[PDB]
């Protein structure tokens, strides 16, 4: 009883230790991914043209009258220049006019890779579009793709039901 | 069968009551006659008439006790719960009657 | 997929009992997940169970104390319920909200599946035709078992019916003369419960083929109406997109019917009987229909919904709509466990609603079916004889009842009567059933004909 | 003060719908049964319906006639009055080969119209029983027990133009028994069939029984079965 | 066009900007275009019953307002198809998405539009004739069992303009074209008829005919007649889905119409894999039941706003057939599913309710529901007879004949047949009570009885008489112990048994109880009562001479005759025909009167 | 006369259930109707339950289906439904809401009556006194009825009340020593039931004074509440005005109160016992109580309505309400139906309140009031020694407990069974009930005084 009892002790210990394994691969490549990301932020002429998207974006998801717009100071210049893209733009997709603000008082963390976030009026909605946020939210949503693409199909698997 | 089968009511569980009672009543009194014949039996021990008063009567006493209480115990305990079933139905309905007064007390503000 | 920014909320309206109810929410869905944070830095989730305008209902998990009406910090996911499954779930353990708690990484989907499941197809579902052989002779004999049937235990509080399920687990094989994957839902149970099945799991070494998922007695009730979903969704994937047959076990569904009532009291629901909601028939259908073989995939999934009867009342609404929606039960009961009787099994109250098409000639033996139903005769009319006897004494019995009192004893002790390790064949269980019928002359045997007692009775 | 007439059960549009329609059904089953306008007997007997029909009428004006009165608009009488002329219009089509006298078709009229409750009478399941063989018989293989049952149909056919179908003849009695008997007799069984076919030849009064209901060709088909059976 | 969704509550979704909108229209909710019906009007909004899962729905999406309210297709194709709640065909659904699963917002034809049908007019109708609601104009050959008649729809008359000759047409063609008043319609084979409202009838007629059921009791003691309606409150195991389908596989029923309204999906399964391999001799050919059946699935863990569509849809297509002149016997196993949907939706509209929390108008749905059942003399120029009969399972909880299904239910059937929970636990299957159960038809059949057997009805009296003087006698033998009983008594009470074992009780999966011919249940019946009449004369005209015959004493001398009744059952119609039967049973009738004449 | 025009509104609030509610309506009357006309043209009525300041809350009789709430016309008659009424009534079978369903003309306006009922002044009611001759000896022998009395059959589900009904509007008549006009009111009554009854007038001659109501089960059920309104109208003008005498019969008034429960709900009413509205009783009060004579007049109205009893008891609100209303019952049993007893009429529950002035001496026989008596308490006692001897034993019962036992078998065979086809006199009646008496010596009969027993008991 107590030799198969340890070997099963044992196995799943092995199992255990091996997934860990795996999901500390899967963890390399979204660090690695965050210093990919943080490279092509200090590219200007990449950088600016996806803040014109990420700002827009956001503006589409709240349907505010009023927009605060929250970045890191040192992307400031080029936020500026996102919103006003932005704002010819929003008037014409939803046909509202909108008042959009950028707060020059608080100011997203400096360890934050880049991106805005964007407060309505009263503070009390607000939508996260940073880069952090947009790898998380698409990454949990392609790990099926990654998990395959990494360490193979699942032979098992017949159906896609 | 297994309930006397008297629709749940407050008058059903009052007559249940009182059925028990008597039930349980004519238990001990045949149980008394079975140990007055049983000593006088054991005693002689008009022989074979008290043998078969003894039978007959524990019979009787045991057909009370396995038969006819349980039924009436069933029965009372039926009673009991469908009664506060049909409580918890008026307790629902009133509950979204005060809520309902409440709704419309607001609209009129 | 869901590549727009998920909003964050500050705009709670208010709260009441378990709902959290916001304001000022963009096109509402319903039933999409929420995500909130307390001023404290905790972290809990809900489902949205209502929307109208502006405002929605959030159902909170984990519950409502510590919600704050200003400071409190909600997302909306902006999908339902879906959740990671993989292949490799069996051999971990999970907690009733989906998440590992032996030590493990997350799980590393290879699909999101809605927790909600989908109605399987009347058309493309497969009668099921096939037979596990239990070991136990209460079952594999007079109730048996097929693969993808929907089988409960019946049972009450003190009664082992732990101990049952388990044996089932090690000794449940096929009458083809085969390893299942277990998902196990230990929800609204103690730790020693849990332990005693996660360490048999162990003790069998099967638990690489195991996936438990524990809420305990100490754990939310909101989550306990979502752990046997979680299991079977994860059955529905290892059995029916992987070709694996699963055999899913839901502890004390009484524990989900409680949950559910108290979910139903909160939202002021129209009760049904014993305080639970009008609808719990068709939620519990939800959770048990998740069962069966479907035509052209080689899975299958086998559900034992264990519950115990409040009250030993059989007529219940727990038992009461379990046994409207599977395919018969099990059933034990105090009568036979204050005797010292394992397994504990009363065949008469129960029943299995596929029996009649997985034995006899080309599943088992011939005589299956006649077996059996004769058998219920004799131990019916035993019972009926010693109801008799009680008030009439034993000088009133003639030899017609004294017979099946003959039967009836020997019938409890050698029929049912096995033994926590006792594992028999379908093939012996039959014999002995011969051996208990032959206490009785060929003319009393009525539910069998002649054509079947010419060949069997004689030997 | 007409927001639910519900005239008997129907809507009073639909009901007169209806007697709009009972009274072209009729005819159209007079025309069909009497082509040359013979049975001058039963279309006077309708005339108060006919006079609605055979004419240049448009449909409203008809349902015009109904709601004012003009036109016999007694659904349940005028389906009575139709039935009787429905089951003699099955009566003579089902045996289509052999017409009926004149005088056996007004016969067989007056018996049916002047019965208390013509659809649960042993003329209604006579005719189903006929109905049911030579229904059969529309579309089917000559087979074996085809080709006896056809010859004994025609047989059946024959005599009921004769005899009608008010007098229990035995002749029309035992041939819906063994019409019905071999009909549903199992197709594979063929020496019952063959057994069944000459009990009948046989018990019958007739040296040959089908000379002249048959073609010759049928009778050449019908004789080359029985020789197949009985050569081995 | 469209309105747009307000809120969701479940099974219940509230929309705005739906002024126009009436009751009972159908709509399309959501991007998927789910079905649903609208409950309740309160000003621009609209209450709707939607028949789908409303997972996903989100406020703001669009409601598409359909003017036709729920209604069901009516054609051939219908015959040996499976239809779920609303008649979505789920063979066709299966064979076009390759899904196991049943997608929401499936929009697929009820009836396919690819077959070509063989069609034949009816030979009698010419252009200028005058055609009414009701009239068949043609035949459309589905199977050789069921010949699909073609009529003008209800609420349409005209004169013929144009007849499609003989040959073959889908469903997509114009057969009959139509005009009345300047304004021409064209027809296809499939008519659509509003699901809510009763197919009109020319007149309700009595019921005369039986309705044969595959049973020894439910039909011997208990009749039901073709156009009737009964109900089975059983408890869980009774055994009622068994008596539903027995009765569904061997019947004297033209067309059955199987409603699995909230059923476990098992069941439904097992018919499509059974039947096909069941037959029914037509005219010496053996062919397959599922050409003269259909069956609707909808199961337990389905929507349950969907059951009430499910047992609506059920019973139109059961009054269609009944148009045509075929029997029809539907059968819906649930009820109680049903009332229950109505539960669910009345809480999530925040109702007021009546008894055990049901809506108040319980007993409206279920009476305005049993009422389109019923023998009929057919619209339709042509003279159909028809019927629909009723047979609905209740689940009443507890096995408490008290809840307001069963109560409601009971107040409208004219046939009981009440099954006890503790004869199901004895296997003694029909679990038929036999002491609460009745019909109401025993006067209504006598006449068919006397016509055709005449034997069967002092039979049928006699059989009453014992089984209740059985239960007169064991409420008081329990508490006596058998001691006090007269030998009149005692045959009386082994009598009882023997047909309660060997008569009312049989094993419906077995070759020989599976189907029990009529005259094999009066055959037997007759035997049995006429052993009962020689073994109460043997003791009355001896109980006062020298020598009694005891029990004991014909209990001992006619061992082998006891045993022989009780063998009357394993006769295996199929492999011993009528002939065999009747004679075996004329056999141990004399068997019966050689012994008695030796013993007395 | 009423000679100004009606005002039409589109205006419509909502639909909910049975209820139409409306709004910007002129000075709403209560009680007014509402003629509806749907978008397709479909002409329905209703009738106004409550009014608040432009606001009107509309009964609809025929059903709400396809009511939309942009087109639908709403026509405001501007008076209460008073209904056309005619002395040519009888001889015409009419719908639920008096319309025309025999193919003959709509009923012309003799006269018209405000169908919710003109009070009658109690002080120039005239007592009831004449003894109506059913022909049943459970009614002419124990529970006699007089003239002008309300008189309603209590029964449950499947027992033979529409015969009883039947045979006794066929039979009736006066003890003597002319006939009835019929109104007969169908209210969810099913179609088998509803040819019963037309049938058996028809057969027995009858029609030329038949007036029927019929509202079916598959009518609409907010109609059937004015139903009985409309037959009990038509009754009071008949035998009030035309001098006639009338028999009411009512098929039944619980699915009247069904329906009553309906609207209550629909209206968020606060409900009484079991759901139903807290105003039954006064519901039930204004249609039962317009029976009885008037001072002036030679007509009179009898009611004998009929009750299906929910769940077989006789304490449902609908029942008991009823039994505060009307004057005693008859209460068909089930213990006598399953028996083959016709018919099965239980003479202990039930009571006829004016059976003790409408007999003796003068109207029917000198003892009639001591023979019923007697009899009663005979049938009382033998019950009460059943219920005895099924426990304790037929050998356990004296001499006169057997006397009683041998009563009440003979008693339900000689007495109570009758049979639909044969009618007795009340003379006959009490004949047998002396046949029955003369069982027991008449030392025994102790509720008949000395001096009627030696005048009758010795035949
Ligand atoms: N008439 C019958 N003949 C034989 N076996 C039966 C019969 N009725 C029920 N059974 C057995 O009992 C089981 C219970 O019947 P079922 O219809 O499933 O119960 P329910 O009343 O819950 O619908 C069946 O699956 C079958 O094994």
């Amino acid at each position: 009883q107590q030799k198969k009892i340890q070997m099963s002790n044992l196995m799943n210990q092995a199992r255990l230790k091996v997934l860990r394994a795996r999901d500390d691969l899967i963890t390399d490549l979204l660090n690695e991914a965050k210093q990919r990301l943080s490279k092509v932020v200090k590219d200007t002429t990449r950088y600016q043209v996806l803040l014109d998207g990420l700002v827009l974006q956001g503006l589409y998801q709240l349907l505010e009258p009023r927009m605060i717009v929250r970045c890191r100071k040192q992307d400031f210049p080029l936020v500026k220049a996102a919103v006003q893209k932005a704002i010819p733009m929003y008037k014409i997709a939803t046909k509202k006019d909108v008042d959009v603000q950028i707060d020059l008082e608080a100011y997203l963390p400096e360890d934050i890779a880049g991106g805005v976030e964007i407060y309505n009026g009263d503070r009390k909605i607000k939508v996260s579009n940073t880069l952090e946020s947009r790898l998380d939210l698409i990454a949990q949503q392609m790990m099926p793709e990654v998990r395959g693409a990494l360490f193979g199909a699942n032979a098992n698997r017949k159906f896609l039901d | 069968k297994d309930r006397i089968e008297i629709f749940p009511s407050r008058m059903a569980q009052t007559i249940m009551k009182a059925r028990l009672k008597g039930a349980q009543t004519g238990r001990n009194l045949l149980k008394k006659k079975s140990d007055a014949l049983t000593l006088r039996f054991r005693q002689i021990l008009s022989f074979v008439t008290l043998d078969e008063a003894i039978k007959i009567t524990n019979r009787r006493v045991n057909a009370i006790e396995h038969v006819i209480i349980p039924r009436i115990e069933r029965t009372l305990a039926y009673i009991i719960t469908e009664l506060d079933e049909r409580e918890r139905e008026e307790f629902y309905r009133l509950k979204k009657i005060q809520e309902k007064k409440k709704i419309i007390k607001e609209k009129s503000e | 997929y869901l590549s727009q920014p998920r909003l964050t909320y500050k705009t709670v309206s208010g709260v009441n009992g378990p709902l959290v109810i916001l304001d000022h929410v963009k096109f509402p869905r319903y039933a999409e997940i929420v995500h909130l944070t307390l001023p404290d830095g905790t972290k809990r989730s809900g489902q949205v169970l209502e929307v109208s305008g502006s405002k929605a209902v959030v159902q909170v998990f984990e519950g409502t104390s510590g919600i704050d009406a200003k400071k409190t910090s909600c997302e909306f996911t902006g999908d339902i319920l879906r959740t990671p499954v993989s292949e490799d779930m069996l051999g971990r353990v999970f907690n009733g909200s989906g998440k590992p708690i032996d030590r493990g990484p997350v799980v590393l989907a290879e699909d999101f599946l809605d927790i909600m499941g989908q109605p399987i197809n009347p058309q493309c579902r497969i009668y099921p035709e096939e037979m596990i052989q239990t070991g136990i002779s209460a079952i594999d004999g007079m109730n048996s078992i097929a693969r993808g049937q929907k089988i409960p235990i019946f049972s009450a509080a003190g009664l082992p019916h732990n101990e049952i399920a388990a044996q089932i687990c090690r000794q449940a094989g096929l009458v083809k003369k085969e390893n299942f994957a277990i998902v196990f839902a230990a929800m609204g149970v103690n730790m020693e419960t849990a332990r005693f099945f996660k360490s048999d799991f162990e003790e069998n070494g099967s638990m690489d083929n195991v996936c438990l998922f524990l809420n305990l007695a100490n754990d939310p009730t909101i989550e306990r109406i979502i752990t046997p979903r979680l299991a079977l969704t994860t059955a529905e994937f290892l059995a029916y997109q992987c070709e694996k047959h699963v055999l899913v076990i839901l502890t004390d569904m009484s524990s989900y019917a409680e949950a559910l009532r108290e979910v139903s009291a909160a939202r002021e629901e129209v009760p049904g009987r014993r305080g639970f909601p009008g609808y719990m028939y068709t939620d519990l259908a939800t959770i048990y229909e998740r069962a069966g073989r479907v035509e052209g995939r080689n899975g299958s999934i086998t559900q034992i919904p264990i519950l115990t009867m409040p009250n030993d009342d059989i007529t219940h609404p727990i038992p009461d709509l379990t046994g409207y929606i599977t395919e018969g039960q099990i059933y034990v009961d105090r009568q036979l466990h204050n005797r010292q009787i394992y397994p504990p099994i009363n065949v008469l109250p129960s029943l299995s609603r596929l029996m009649k098409s997985a034995i006899g000639e080309g599943m088992t033996r011939k005589d299956h079916a006649d077996v059996s139903n004769q058998l219920y005769a004799c131990y019916a009319i035993g019972k009926d004889v010693q109801a008799m006897k009680a008030v009439v004494g034993e000088e009133a019995l003639t030899s017609d009842d004294l017979l099946y009192l003959e039967f009836l004893q020997k019938f409890e002790k050698n029929f049912i009567t096995q033994g926590p390790y006792e594992n028999r064949t379908v093939y012996e269980t039959l014999d002995i059933g011969w051996q208990l019928l032959r206490i009785f002359p060929k003319e009393m045997l009525k539910r069998i004909p002649q054509s079947t007692l010419s060949e069997f009775y004689p030997r | 003060i007409k927001v639910g007439i519900k005239m008997g059960g129907l809507t009073s549009e639909q009901y007169h719908s209806q007697v709009v329609g009972k009274i072209g059904y009729i005819a159209r089953c007079m025309q069909t049964i009497d082509p040359e306008n013979n049975l001058k007997k039963i279309r006077e007997d309708y005339q108060d319906v006919l006079i609605w029909a055979e004419k240049n009428y448009r449909f409203e004006e008809i349902l015009e006639a109904s709601k004012s009165g003009k036109c016999p608009n007694d659904l349940d009488a005028l389906s009575r009055r139709s039935l009787i002329l429905q089951e003699l219009l099955r009566l003579v089509s089902s045996i289509s080969p052999f017409k009926m006298k004149l005088d056996l078709i007004e016969s067989q009229y007056e018996k049916m119209k002047q019965h208390v409750n013509l659809w649960k009478s042993d003329y209604h399941v006579k005719l189903n029983q006929l109905n049911q063989l030579t229904d059969y018989l529309k579309n089917a293989a000559p087979t074996p027990k085809n080709n006896f049952l056809r010859a004994m149909t025609s047989v059946l056919q024959m005599q009921i133009a004769q005899y009608g179908i008010t007098e229990d003849n035995e002749g029309i009695n035992q041939l819906f028994k063994l019409g019905l008997h071999l009909l549903a007799m199992a197709n594979e069984k063929i020496d019952e069939q063959y057994h069944l076919f000459k009990g009948y030849v046989k018990d019958q009064p007739e040296e040959s029984p089908f000379e002249g209901i048959l073609p010759a060709e049928d009778q050449k088909i019908l004789v080359k079965t029985m020789i197949d059976y009985a050569m081995p | 066009t469209f309105g747009y969704v307000h809120g969701v509550s479940g099974p219940v979704v509230t929309a705005c900007d739906m002024a126009g909108a009436a009751m009972y229209e159908l709509v399309r909710v959501g991007h998927s275009e789910l079905v649903g019906e609208i409950i309740r009007l309160e000003g621009d909004m609209a209450t709707i019953q939607v028949y789908e899962e409303t997972s996903g729905v989100s406020v703001g999406d669009p409601v598409l307002r359909t003017g036709k309210p729920l209604s069901v297709e009516l054609g051939p194709g219908i015959m040996g198809a499976i239809f779920d709640g609303i008649q979505r065909p789920l063979s066709d659904i299966s064979s076009q998405t390759q899904s196991i699963y049943i997608p929401r917002g499936v929009n697929v034809s009820a009836l396919s539009r690819d077959i070509k049908w063989e069609f034949i007019p009816s030979k009698n109708l010419r252009v200028g004739s005058h055609i009414t609601g009701g009239d068949i104009y043609g035949i459309v050959n589905e199977n050789s069992l069921i010949k699909h008649k073609i009529m003008l729809p209800p609420r349409s008359r005209g004169s013929v303009t144009y007849i499609a000759p003989p040959g073959n047409y889908d469903a997509s063609d114009v057969v009959l074209e139509l005009e009345f008043e300047g304004v021409k319609e064209k027809l296809s084979m499939v008519q659509v008829w509003p699901v809510r409202q009763v197919r009109p009838v020319t007149e309700k007629l009595p019921a005369n005919h039986p309705l044969l059921t595959g049973q020894r009791v439910l039909d011997a003691l208990f009749p039901c007649v073709q156009g009737g309606t009964t109900a089975i409150p059983g408890a869980f195991g009774c055994g009622k889905t068994v008596i539903s389908q027995s009765l569904s596989k061997y019947s004297n029923s033209d067309v059955i119409i199987y409603v699995g309204c909230g059923e476990r999906g098992n069941e439904m399964s097992e018919v499509l894999r059974d039947f096909p391999e069941l037959t029914m001799e037509v005219d010496g050919k053996v062919e397959s039941i599922m050409k003269r059946t259909a069956l609707v699935a909808n199961t337990s863990n389905m929507p349950v706003a969907a059951r009430e569509a499910s047992i609506y849809t059920g019973i139109t297509l059961s009054e269609y057939f009944r148009d045509m002149g075929y029997h029809v016997s539907m059968m819906a196993d649930s009820t109680s599913r049903w009332a229950e949907a109505l539960r669910e939706i009345s809480g999530r509209l925040a109702e007021m309710p009546a008894d055990s929390g049901y809506p108040a108008y319980l007993g409206a749905r279920l009476a305005s529901f049993y009422e389109r059942a019923g023998r009929v003399k057919c619209l339709g120029n042509p003279e159909r007879e028809g019927s629909v009969s009723i047979v609905g399972a209740v689940s009443p909880p507890g096995g408490d004949f008290s809840d307001p299904v069963t109560s409601a239910t009971l107040g409208i059937v004219q046939v009981f047949w009440g099954l006890d929970k503790k004869l199901a636990q004895r296997k003694h299957f029909p679990s038929v009570n036999w002491l609460i159960s009745y019909s109401k038809y025993m006067r209504a059949l006598d006449e068919y009885y006397d016509k055709h057997f005449t034997e069967f009805v002092p039979l049928r009296t006699k059989a009453k008489e014992i089984l209740q003087e059985e239960e007169d006698l064991a409420e008081i033998v329990q508490l006596v112990g058998k001691a006090s009983l007269a030998e009149t008594d005692k045959i009386t009470l082994e009598v009882a048994k023997l047909i309660k074992d060997d008569f009312l009780q049989q094993n419906g999966y077995t070759p020989y109880d599976r189907f029990c011919p009529f005259y094999k249940t009066v055959g037997m019946l007759s035997n049995m009562i006429s052993f009962y009449d020689m073994a109460r004369r043997a003791v009355e005209t001896t109980a006062q001479s020298d020598n009694k015959i005891t029990w004991s004493i014909i209990r001992e001398h006619m061992g082998e005759i006891l045993y022989k009744l009780s063998s009357m059952k394993f006769k295996d119609p199929v492999k011993d025909g009528e002939a065999k039967i009747k004679a075996d049973y004329a056999q141990l009738l004399e068997d019966m009167q050689n012994a008695f004449r030796s013993l007395e």
